[PDB]
């Protein structure tokens, strides 16, 4: 019965990540759907219990099949399962109708997304790099093509949002909601419309190249960096949570907002004056800076910025 | 059912038949009709359990594995609406699909 078991002793076998097909379609049925947590694209993200364990069940309705397809298949991409990308458990179906739910079951994170654990807490530079390095982590590892006998294409994220990356009990990060995810092997603006880059909000986003989707998600990556430095005390001084670009635009900006701030006025997040005077924040702030330059071929990729925060942690006698 | 078309490989004992509400124990092998494996509990060395009549399973596997004989092995050919249906399963089962289960009732429980 032990989820984490049941989910080794399939997976050593091979091909799925998540448990065998026979056995996801058993569950739907048998969870206790418990409260809502939350959102994700295209669906409410509940909280389950399924043998005694709570996991997380994302639910969509039928008209959203579509994005239930193309997200279940991504999280059950072989090579793809990693301890920064969310774990798959199962995907399954439930009712009647019009009412038919679809579910897509994965590991519940009680911390909740980097947005919740943020405004819950400081940080040190310990927590923040481990934060950070972790979520890079998975954002290349998602980026990374794999040869195998069985592969893993790169893959563009195309939805990063500090409520998209979970938080473990280890203070370590996973990436979720991959439903606008692209493989390289779609519609321009699509996602968040705080966090996309210049390029997507007025679409001359390249769709000849894989890598503007690639070059996209490292922008949006350095928004996050910046939600993250925020919460890190230095000097005993710390700043409250706030989303990025909360000072120039309303909550839910709309294209026109984002267009005006980002595309046109070209301004980024600020940097509190506080972080020129700690050598860690001002290394932080050049690498959100290097993440979201206008250009997209001047973005740091992933890897960079994946070994630039790997020399900083060990720069502080930080383990990982 | 011309749905459920079930194979004898191997008999069993001819006289231990599942009834409503009993655990089945069986191994089994899953595949595609063109032969491409796509589920298999002896390739992880571990029975898989389901109680007949509590709709955990696909209606063509209840319907299989109930006219089975404890120690019975079976090929079991199942046809889209006894399965999976118009959905299937994603990147696994594709849209109508046919599927061949290759089906042991090691025990009843
Ligand atoms: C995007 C984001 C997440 C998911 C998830 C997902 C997996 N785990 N998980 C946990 C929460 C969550 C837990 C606790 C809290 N709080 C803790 C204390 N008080 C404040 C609120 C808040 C939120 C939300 N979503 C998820 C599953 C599937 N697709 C996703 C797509």
């Amino acid at each position: 019965e032990s989820l984490r078991d049941l989910i080794e002793q399939s997976q050593s076998s091979g091909s799925g990540s998540g448990l065998p097909l026979l056995v996801q379609r058993t569950i739907a049925k048998q969870i206790q759907m418990v409260k809502q947590i939350g959102k994700g694209r295209y669906g409410e993200v509940w909280m389950g219990k399924w043998r005694g364990e709570k996991v997380a069940v994302k639910v969509f309705f039928t008209t959203e099949e579509a994005s239930w397809f193309r997200e279940t298949e991504i999280y059950q991409t072989v090579l793809m399962r990693h301890e920064n990308i969310l774990g798959f458990i199962a995907a399954d179906i439930k009712g009647t109708g019009s009412w038919t739910q679809l579910y897509l079951i994965t590991d519940y994170h009680e911390n909740g997304s980097l947005y919740d654990y943020l405004k819950s807490t400081t940080l040190d530079a310990k927590s923040m790099l481990k934060l950070a390095y972790s979520s890079v982590s998975g954002l290349c590892h998602l980026h990374t093509e794999i040869f195998s006998t069985q592969g893993k294409p790169a893959i563009a994220h195309r939805d990063l949002k500090s409520k998209n990356i979970l938080v473990k009990k280890n203070g370590t990060c996973c990436i979720a909601d991959l439903g606008l995810a692209v493989k390289f092997i779609p519609n321009t603006r699509v996602g968040t419309k705080r966090y996309m880059p210049p390029e997507v909000l007025d679409e001359s986003l390249n769709r000849n190249h894989f890598q503007s989707y690639i070059m996209a998600d490292m922008y949006s990556f350095g928004l996050i960096l910046w939600e993250v430095a925020r919460r890190c005390v230095s000097g005993g001084i710390v700043e409250e949570y706030q989303l990025p670009y909360h000072d120039l635009v309303p909550s839910d900006p709309s294209y026109e907002d984002m267009r005006e701030i980002v595309c046109i006025k070209k301004l980024r997040p600020s940097f509190p004056n506080r972080w020129s005077s700690d050598e860690c924040l001002r290394q932080m702030g050049k690498l959100m800076t290097e993440c979201w330059a206008h250009n997209p071929a001047s973005r740091l990729t992933a890897l960079r910025v994946k070994k630039t925060l790997a020399k900083m942690s060990e720069s502080q006698d930080i383990k990982l | 059912s011309m749905g459920v078309q079930v194979e004898t490989i191997s008999p069993g004992d001819g006289r231990t038949f599942p009834k409503r509400g009993q655990t089945c124990v069986v191994h089994y092998t899953g595949m595609l009709e063109d032969g491409k494996k796509f589920d298999s509990s002896r390739d992880r060395n571990k029975p898989f359990k389901f109680m007949l009549g509590k709709q955990e399973v696909i209606r063509g596997w209840e319907e299989g594995v109930a006219q089975m004989s404890v120690g019975q092995r079976a090929k079991l050919t199942i046809s889209p609406d006894y399965a999976y249906g118009a959905t299937g399963h994603p990147g696994i089962i594709p849209p109508h699909a046919t599927l061949v289960f290759d089906v042991e009732l090691l025990k009843l429980e």
